[PDB]
RNA sequence: UUGGGCCCGGCUCUUGUCUAUGUUCCUUGGAACAGGACGUCACAGAGGGUGAGAAUCCCGUGCGAUGAGAUGACCCGGGUCU
RNA sequence: GCGAGAGACCGAUAGCGAACAAGUACAGUGAUGGAAAGAUGAAAAGAACUUUGAAAAGAGAGUGAAAAAGUACGUGAAAUUG
RNA sequence: UGCUGUAAAGCUGGGUCGAACGGCCUCUAGUGCAGAUCUUGGUGGUAGUAGCAAAUAUUCAAAUGAGAACUUUGAAGACUGAAGUGGGGAAAGGUUCCAUGUCAACAGCAGUUGGACAUGGGUUAGUCGAUCCUAAGAGAUGGGGAAGCUCCGUUUCAACGUGC
RNA sequence: AAACUUUCAACAACGGAUCUCUUGGUUCUCGCAUCGAUGAAGAACGCAGCGAAAUGCGAUACGUAAUAUGAAUUGCAGAUAUUCGUGAAUCAUCGAAUCUUUGAACGCACAUUGCGCCCUCUGGUAUUCCGGAGGGCAUGCCUGUUUGAGCGUCGUUU
């Protein structure tokens, strides 16, 4: 009875949604995320999992602030406003 | 919702998800200058908030809804 | 070619006894790639013989 | 493993050597960039020469006694004999070696 | 194209909020009409006008704060430079140009000479 | 279940809104490649995994 | 043997703008950007687009010219005040 | 990472897993695993209208250089089939 | 359609097709498939075959509809027989709820029907729950280990009130 | 003799090979040095006149300001929008801003949109209660300020 009969008794989620990554990998009893390591300060990431780094890294999101760093550096981090040409 | 303005003297509004009944009761006082007997709130399955505002007997809900302009 | 081309898989051979060739196969399930061969120069999506 | 009248070889390729293969594709690019750097450095300080004056010294070993090459800097005694202080010498294009 | 920004910048604190309230009730009235039209492109125009007035109010307000804090040693961090975290930790021009008095005496005594050869 | 948290209900709201057919006027745009909504989901076939 | 602060350039970087010559004739073709004839420009016969293999239709290319903005105690070339 | 220029490189079962709403759909409790999928035509000009049919569709007609290009779209091989 | 060559193959006639391609002298290689229980994709025979047989059981008429064994209504005949095939909930699911329209695919026959498809609508709390308490336990702080990720400890060798 | 089986050819199927393409990949070279408590990378949820995704953005939400340029956008619709002009569209440029809930994430806590405390203003006849708006309240460490503790200790007076 370890196959179909035992598979009918699955109604207690071991994992719930994580807050840092929202992946449903938050182990409820351990109070830890199996994906990002929450609530550890550092992100869970390993060099034996290179495909895992591809899935969650810089460039996989919005980069809402890192988009414009190259643009601001190219102008030398200007301060002030643009001058209208007469 | 248009049945409640006539039967129950109740106005139906879409309301911000972050608000509470205290803020909703005040808001209808600046916007329409009407007094709410109570505010009943509801979060819809699509993710928005719906408020059932029953006005005191001093105001007629149908009259106010004509002033707003949706009946 | 890229050094990891054709080798971005975790494929393991099913061994013998399953009536299939002993080429390494993609594990898991739910995708049509599951159960398909990998890592071979004869395989679709594997790495070429003697990569340049 | 060993089958012929052939020399016995020492090919040190039992480590992960393919991860440390440095092919100098940029030899011509490095040559061009080196020339451009040299040109810019020369133009920055014209007409002052780019190279400081170097002494001449004997190459140390029994094998290279005969040869004589360029040293690193003139000794303090040598500059003393020509009336140039080392601190002033370093500012007029002469290299100084306090060790020799 | 809605309200003109250069006209807003000539309006006071009192007038900008009076205009802001009206634009909000303009949007409130239109959202009632959207239930019946149902297509109403005027929605987009009023929203940008609300954004423009909110922008002019904030920019005019931040300029008073900048003038108040002109020349003070400590000013609000949002009014400070936002170059990068690393560039803010860098030594300033005055700090990096500091020299020990021994170092200055030797640099003055032995400057880099200018000379030529073959003469 | 009927008793649910706010985050649970908040995710279900987004799942319903993403499960609509493709609007018709989209296919009329120039150089349009989308012919249908390819991320449809049925409640009985594929589970949300929340 | 000799100090410092600015003002204008140069050098370094980014960026704006500006420029030669066929769409002439005939055939095929839905379309000429094809074939033939006659040419033109070329410091430009790289590349791309345009209803088929387009230097010459268009953008560019080549040649440079001329603005704006930065940046450099730790570059110099002039000034100017100490 | 950012910005460029190239090649006796591959040419959609190849080349990065990904030329496409690709780390997407999907699977797994989870760590993780992970695809398939480019091409009408110069231009939709994407078949008005009549007729049969419950309709889908068919037959005429029409557009187009071509419908031996009808979106189940360039060519259309073989297995297999009428 | 044929021709040439011992052959690997080359050239050609007819049809289809619409945009690039070939000979010769050299260079170069990810360069020749019938097999690898080869890989991926596609298609057969088997074969209109096996089979679609647990849960007692359906029938008549009318209506709708192009079309009714299967939809609706009525008339019967039945069954579950209160430890139910009834009425609610916890876990889990997530719009499956309701109305309107609709039948390309799905409901291993059918379909006018549907938990399908499409468009909308729908969940109202001072008193019901959560929220609060503590249980087994988990786990910060002060500290003490550990190269370190972190481990121990839960008032602990602490000057511990964000007191009233 | 049909039927049937097999083979072939034409046509029609099935299927997507071949051919030719290519805003992709791969490799090599050249140049540059720029994330974050002034809140990053990432996540969630939202935002369009009619949008599901992708792209963009954050309740100022397929975006605001500014500089440049100079007549569009486009599937449809539409100005209380524009044309010898402070003027259409523009991630063209970009120096000002906005930047939800989070996240190193910082009042405590978080399988909860839970529970506080402080300051200013305001509503309810209110220093105490309740409601609202705004601004705050993490840890280690450094310099300083203030308030302290210790017969640790110095001078004095019983
Ligand atoms: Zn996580």
């Amino acid at each position: 009875g370890k196959g179909t009969p035992s598979l009918g008794k699955r109604h207690n989620k071991s994992h719930t949604l994580c807050n840092r990554c929202g992946r449903r990998s938050f182990h409820v009893q351990k109070k830890t995320c199996s994906s990002c390591g929450y609530p550890a300060a550092k992100m869970r990431s390993h060099n034996w999992a290179l495909k895992a780094k591809r899935r969650r890294t810089t460039g996989t999101g919005r980069m809402a602030y890192l988009k414009h760093v190259t643009r601001r550096f190219k102008n030398g981090f200007q301060t002030g406003v643009a001058k209208a040409q007469t | 919702a248009m049945k409640k303005v006539e039967d129950g003297n109740t106005l139906v509004f879409q309301v911000d998800i972050k608000s509470n009944k205290h803020q909703i009761k005040s808001a209808v006082k600046e916007l329409y200058d009407v007094d709410a007997l109570y505010v009943n709130t509801l979060i819809r399955p699509n993710g928005t908030k719906k408020a059932y505002i029953r006005l005191t007997s001093d105001y007629d809900a149908l009259d106010i809804a004509n002033r707003i302009g949706y009946i | 070619v890229a050094e990891n081309a054709g080798h971005q898989t975790s494929a393991e051979s099913w061994g013998t006894g399953r009536a299939v060739a002993r080429i390494p196969r993609v594990g898991g399930g739910g995708t049509h790639r599951s159960g398909q061969a990998a890592f071979g120069n004869m395989c679709r999506g594997g790495r070429m013989f003697a990569p340049t | 493993a060993i089958s012929k009248n052939l020399p016995l070889l020492n090919n040190h390729f039992r480590k992960h050597w393919q991860e440390r293969v440095r092919v100098h594709f940029d030899q011509a690019g490095k040559k061009a960039s080196r020339r451009q750097s040299r040109l810019r450095k020369a133009a920055k300080i014209a007409p002052r020469p780019i190279d400081a004056l170097r002494p001449v010294v004997r190459a140390p070993t029994v094998k290279y006694n005969r040869k004589v090459r360029a040293g690193r800097g003139f000794t303090l005694a040598e500059l003393k004999a020509v009336g140039i202080a080392p601190k002033y010498a370093r500012t007029i294009g002469i290299s100084v070696d306090h060790r020799r | 194209a809605g309200v003109k920004t250069f006209e807003l910048r000539t309006k006071s604190k009192e007038q900008l909020e009076s205009q802001l309230v009206e634009l909000k009730q303009e949007l409130a009235t239109l959202k009632v009409q959207k239930l019946q039209r149902p297509s109403l492109p005027r929605i987009h125009t009023v929203r940008k006008n609300i954004a423009r007035v909110l922008t002019v109010i904030n920019l005019n307000q931040r300029e008073n704060v900048r003038a108040f804090y002109a020349g003070k040693k400590y000013i609000p961090k949002d009014l400070r430079a936002k170059k990068t975290r690393a560039l803010r930790r860098k030594l300033t021009k005055f700090e990096a140009s500091q020299e020990t008095e021994k170092a200055r005496k030797q640099r003055i005594a032995f400057p880099q000479r200018k000379f030529a050869i073959k003469a | 279940p009927s008793q649910k948290s706010f985050r649970t209900k908040q995710k279900l709201a987004k799942a319903q809104k993403q499960n609509r057919p493709l609007p018709q006027w989209i296919r009329l745009r120039t150089d349009n490649k989308i012919r249908y909504n390819a991320k449809r989901r049925h409640w009985r076939r594929t589970k949300l995994g929340i």
